[PDB]
């Protein structure tokens, strides 16, 4: 056994009763002295790492042309100027082994954390010494987390996008499953995680050109989208990973839901295929009043009425479908689907319950088009248009389809350091720099939408460890208040940001003056509520930290409508799984699942506590599976209010727990806004 | 002598030993006072104590903890427990 | 464990 | 019971010791007046069904419109006037459950012999009232049958295409890949058949953009496209049916056959994906010697060489590679490989086998490329170029894709009424006229090539049936005597005819002046050796028709030389399957696999003697698993000399004969010219 | 079966 694991695995041999985490700081040493330093590739000086790491294909020259030597030295004395100690062994461990960059070997390191965070610093400001100095300070403090695309691969030759996510929109057309299957194919390629929506996808047993009972509906599409994601699933360093997202009352819902049943036969069963389900407000209300529900044939829907069944207004539209002889449909019991939605989520954690109507209430883009479905995540609530993919040699209809880049906030960072504007500022700024030098040629959809929408998304995490390391329980009311006045003034300075590249730039986002933004619509529940915290606990929190009022909320308002918004989207939470150990932090404004995660790697196991547990706050620390749902359903309601696109919410459930509970769960989401729920995990 | 329950109404073991804190307060309660504390709503004693685990039973003489129990305990264990302390 | 929706679930 | 099938199945009740084949004609009798006759739209006058037809969207207008309706009824009693009557029950049973046209709700038959037949010449003829009726005379005195595609679907709305294959370069690129299952979509949408050559594909372990051990080599491919065949199962009427051809020097050809054993797991088995193995005369070399073989990865050699790997001639190439230390590669048994090449057609007969030398000993189109793979029958043997997909928004190379422009002739009704000449000038007429009309848009090397090389396969069937009836045994010299001239009189006038049309539009095809047809090497054997019959019985059986001499080939090579060819190809001679029941034929140039067919048909058993069978040709008519497959060899390579592109060439194997005599079979197959080995059917 | 090739079948 490893000495740094040894020394990390006397966390759990308890001395006097009590967990042994100062054993954790002894183990990060260990494995520093003995592996990192030992195994660290060492150059004479700056410039003949950089020489060497240009001239053997890891650096693009391009991004670091822009900086004289002098500054780019600088950057990094300011990088090593913090002298960044890693808290935790695993923090260490996975930046070491995820996104350190080694050698082609793979056997040494030729990338420290502050090596990893200048480079990544100097691609953001893109020619600006100052401004790569302060994203240098920005992420060596640790306030600011790139997403994993970004900080593993910005500034590298090897490697794929900087773009965590995609979201395409397939069009009822062999044409368009053809370059849907392509695209896919492509982004999976890229690294990035593909989310499909199928809505659009005539159903099965629908008529293919006057030959009727032909289709094989939706299913068939997601045979072919699983398959091109084991094809196209990067090599094996990690698993295509693919979403499909279909409306409930398509008539595939059920052949849909079926993909993910244990007892489905591998003709009709996907792998690979993440999926998900858009709920709109209308079958929760047949649901409620145990009406018989109907789910319907979009391709009769499309003959119709010109539109296809996810672009028309469920609410509005279904009563009419239901009287309209002319659109097929087949009954279906609302109550009796969602039973089913609840075992499924318990039997395999699928699908993504996506509430519809709660994300377009709240949707500031709803004039470009409504949010028909979420990314692999179900986090990133857009607007995408459609592309009307055509013949060969015949000019397709571009649409849009959702780019995502992604960037998240150390709550405990940004708030130990008094920095929430300047943090969120800088990460506005360094996801629009992501957004611009992002261009993908195989799919002029997600192109066109990140040219046009510029499109960011800045999520927050270690949301429970900031809250434990206070005393704050994550349920108690104080929780929620901090929630609440935190991401209030990170969507006031993410607009403000916004609104800054706007006027700098003198652009907005296409189509913005239809939005919210624009209107004013946006800021009404904020120059009418003050988000201010409401117990003097929090209050102490935000000390030193000029809180937006209900003033300053107007005169953002004023600012945007005078000047416009660059982003048409900026906040959405993401779950931030593998980029929390390095940054010692809790994954996404979740609750944690364990207190000390178990974790092997090799035939060692290595125990990680959570960033911060100890002695005094390990009632602080509640796990998320003893949390009461409800509770965690008000908390992320809370942070919601405040996020315009989604939130990763994972439900954690305990077996004792029934379909019914699932059920009730879902509906309290629905109730209280939440506009997505990510997984159901069991313990 | 005071035995105190730091318990939680999530956790199973805490529920079985309920019961048995009633019968114990019914046979010792002019020797022994039982105090019982919710850990999910009083995290600073549960902290100050250095609880990790619940059930989590201290018996406490004179503002002191003298002996420390984690787990359930039926009765007879619990009452060999605190009779050393009387 | 399969339980039925017996309504009064979706009211809170 | 149905009467008609009563009747039939008195077909094996023996009395006196004999078949009573004489009820058969009961059969088609009682068959028609029971069911045909009362379930056929009869209209007062064709002008009335012409118009219910090209009313209700059952016939294209378009072809119709280039006759006056006189011209149409002309032609329609010239198809009646010949009072054509089905010889077996089956043919009718064929023709009108297949081929004839039914009404939308499938109650009612549209389209009688005569009808569907005159809707084909009239398509054929294209405004020619004359040529239509001499297509009337060919297609009703049965001498000529176009192929299942373009006999259902001429002059039909509700349709497909008329061309029968689509063979498919797939170039070594994720782009190029994902076009080659569009394509494949797009072409199995239409019908027919679609054959991919993977052998440009890297291997599996190869580097995907300097990244090592990144493919999965073409099995991930062969996925992709069994599922895209599925996905497009054109209603599931008939299952989408792909093929797969790799050269059997590609690295991955082990894993190529391992996805059709049955102990294969369902991880790398494909169902609905026919495989073909490309055989190049060194790899038969190093197995003759027993010297160990080496199978090269792709990647490696374009690299290398800058050319891929099929694309190179391995005779010549093979020690290059195998002395390139930057060439990868394994040691492989070519004996063990074609044991198990063997093993595998005894199991499931696949894969198909093509002896690439033999097709390019003699392929006229060397220039244009040599033949790298064969179609899902095995048969098309044609030059092809790979097409460059590129990145969206750039331009795309666009290469040469083979299609199948198929019709047969019957040989039994050809030479009875001595019109070789005419019914090879007309199938060359009709097929050339299939090749202009077909523009399909989502294949663009399919119509690029379809454009420019102007091929068509011109087949022939019911060879053993003219045999037998004759009184010539299948294997018997005189029967290889009797093909061989039918042939090559068949290869003079399609050559002959491909000249006129050359001569009469003023082009040839494309890279014509390249071939063997220019250069006059194409004809070097036919002005050097006469293929006049050497036996008095077989030359009789040719009376009254002028068999082409050397004299006359010499001219001939005079006429093409100064007019040119139009077609690249003419003759390849299909399976001819479903077809052959309507023509009252035997199928393609194979033995008959059984001299009473026994087929299910419902809860009814149907019985279908090959045409001509009675007493005295009862032994004539040898089952194909009896004959000695070496003189099935010796006559379709005698064939074979004849026919400029392949013979579906199936093996009819004894349960017996082991895998060694398959192998000897194959060997024997290489060593005598055969270019194709279709199928090893065992019994 | 399996009868696996020798050298005599590859001359004819
Ligand atoms: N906990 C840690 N986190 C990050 N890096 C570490 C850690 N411990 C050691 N290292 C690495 O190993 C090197 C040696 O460790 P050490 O703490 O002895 O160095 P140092 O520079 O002398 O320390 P100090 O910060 O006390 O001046 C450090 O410079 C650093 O690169
Ligand atoms: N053996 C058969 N093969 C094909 N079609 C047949 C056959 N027998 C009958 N038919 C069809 O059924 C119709 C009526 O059958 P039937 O044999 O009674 O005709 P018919 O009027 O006596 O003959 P013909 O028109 O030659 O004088 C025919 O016109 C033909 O269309
Ligand atoms: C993207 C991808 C490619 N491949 C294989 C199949 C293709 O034939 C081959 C070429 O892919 P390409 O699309 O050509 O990838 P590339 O251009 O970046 O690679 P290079 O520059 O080295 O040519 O890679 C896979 O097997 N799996 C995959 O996920
Ligand atoms: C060709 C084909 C289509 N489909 C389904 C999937 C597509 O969403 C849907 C659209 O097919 P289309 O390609 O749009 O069919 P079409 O354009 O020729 O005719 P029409 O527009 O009238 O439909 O058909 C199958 O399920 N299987 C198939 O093989
Ligand atoms: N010398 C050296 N410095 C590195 C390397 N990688 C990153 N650095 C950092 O980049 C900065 C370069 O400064 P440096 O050239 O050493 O200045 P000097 O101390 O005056 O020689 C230092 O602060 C290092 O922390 C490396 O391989 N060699
Ligand atoms: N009347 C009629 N003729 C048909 C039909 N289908 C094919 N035909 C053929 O088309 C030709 C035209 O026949 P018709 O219009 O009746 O000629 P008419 O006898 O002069 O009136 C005939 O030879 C028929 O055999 C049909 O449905 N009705
Ligand atoms: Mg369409
Ligand atoms: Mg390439």
């Amino acid at each position: 056994v490893p000495k740094w694991i040894q020394l990390n695995n006397e966390i759990m041999i308890q001395k006097d009763g009590k967990f042994q985490f100062d054993k954790d700081k002894e183990a990060v040493h260990s494995y520093f002295v003995d592996y990192i330093n030992q195994n660290t590739v060492f150059f004479h000086n700056l410039k003949e790492k950089l020489d060497y790491l240009v001239e053997n294909q890891y650096y693009e020259e391009e991004f670091l042309s822009l900086y004289s030597f002098e500054d780019i030295k600088e950057v990094f004395k300011t990088a090593y100027a913090k002298k960044f100690r890693f808290p935790s062994f695993m923090s260490a461990f996975k930046f070491y082994n995820d996104y350190a960059l080694k050698t082609n070997d793979k056997k040494k390191i030729l990338e420290r954390y502050e090596d990893r965070i200048s480079i990544v610093a100097l691609f953001f400001a893109n020619g600006d010494t100052e401004k790569a100095k302060e994203y240098v300070n920005l992420m060596i403090n640790q306030e600011y987390q790139p997403s994993t695309p970004t900080f593993l691969n910005a500034g590298r030759k090897r490697r794929g996008e900087l773009v965590s996510c995609f979201l395409l929109e397939v069009n009822d057309s062999l044409n368009d499953i053809s370059r849907a299957i392509d695209i896919s194919m492509q982004l999976s390629k890229l690294g990035g995680g593909v989310s499909l929506n199928l809505s659009k996808l005539r159903a099965k047993g629908e008529a293919i050109k006057d030959v009727e009972n032909a289709t094989k509906g939706v299913v068939g599409v997601m045979k072919l989208l699983d398959n091109a994601f084991r094809y196209a699933d990067q090599m094996g360093q990690r698993q295509g990973s693919g979403a499909a997202y279909l409306n409930i009352f398509h008539r595939d819902i059920n052949d849909f839901l079926d993909t993910k049943k244990i007892s489905a036969d591998e003709d009709v069963r996907v792998k690979t295929l993440s999926i998900g389900v858009v709920i709109p407000d209308k079958f929760v209300e047949l649901a409620r009043e145990d009406k018989a529900a109907y789910v319907f044939y979009p391709h009769t829907i499309y003959k119709e009425y010109g539109q296809h069944m996810d672009e028309m207004d469920m609410n509005e539209m279904y009563d009419k479908f239901v009287d309209n002889p002319r659109v097929k449909k087949e009954k279906i019991n609302p109550r009796k689907l969602l039973e089913k939605l609840a075992m499924l989520r318990s039997e395999s954690g699928y699908p993504y319950i996506m509430f519809q109507d709660n994300v377009n209430k709240v949707h500031a883009n709803n004039h470009i088009s409504k949010v028909k479905f979420s990314n692999l995540c179900s986090e990133v609530l857009q607007a995408s248009q459609v592309s009307s993919y055509t013949d060969y040699d015949e000019e397709d209809e571009i649409g849009l389809d959702i780019s995502c880049n992604l960037g998240s906030l150390n709550i405990l960072n940004v708030m130990e350091h008094k920095s929430i504007e300047k943090t969120v500022k800088l990460a506005t700024d360094s996801l629009t720099h992501v957004s611009e030098t992002t261009d993908i040629r195989n799919a002029p959809a997600v192109r066109r939408a990140n040219k046009a929408m510029k499109s960011i998304g800045l999520g927050a995490m270690n949301l429970h460890g900031y809250l434990a390391q206070n005393g704050i329980a994550y349920e108690s009311p104080e929780a929620r208040d901090f929630a609440n006045t935190f991401f209030m003034m990170v969507n006031f300075y993410s607009i403000q940001r916004s609104a800054e590249i706007a006027k700098e730039k003198g652009e907005t986002f296409d189509q913005y003056e239809g939005s919210t933004y624009a209107t004013g619509e946006y800021f009404d529940k904020y120059v009418s509520t003050d988000f201010s915290p409401k117990y003097e606990k929090i209050a102490n929190l935000f000390e030193g930290m000029h809180i937006p009022t209900t003033e300053d909320w107007k005169k953002l308002k004023a600012f945007v409508a005078e000047h416009g918004m660059y982003h048409s989207y900026r906040l959405c939470i993401a779950p931030t799984g593998s980029i929390s150990y390095v940054q010692s932090s809790t994954a996404s404004v979740m609750p944690i699942m364990e207190r000390i995660e178990e974790r092997t790697y090799g035939n060692s196991k290595t125990y990680y506590p959570m960033p911060g547990l100890a002695s005094n706050n390990w009632f602080f620390y509640k796990e998320a599976y003893d949390m009461d749902m409800f509770k965690v359903v008000d908390m992320i309601a809370t942070i919601q209010q405040h996020i315009d696109q989604g939130i990763s919410f994972t439900l954690f459930l305990k077996d004792t727990m029934t379909t019914r509970d699932l059920n009730r769960i879902d509906l309290y989401a629905h109730h209280r806004g939440i506009k997505t729920i990510y997984y159901a995990r069991t313990k | 002598v005071v035995l105190a329950d730091f318990w939680a109404p999530w956790c199973g073991p805490c529920k079985m030993i309920a019961p048995v804190l009633e019968e114990l307060d019914q046979e010792m309660g002019d020797k022994l006072k039982i105090v019982k504390i919710d850990v999910d709503e009083n995290q600073e004693t549960a902290g100050k104590y250095g609880v990790m685990s619940i059930p989590t039973l201290l018996v406490l003489k004179d503002g002191e903890v003298v002996e420390t129990s984690v787990g359930f305990k039926p009765k007879e264990a619990l009452q060999e427990l605190v009779n050393k302390h009387l | 464990t399969v339980e039925p929706l017996k309504d009064d679930d979706f009211y809170f």
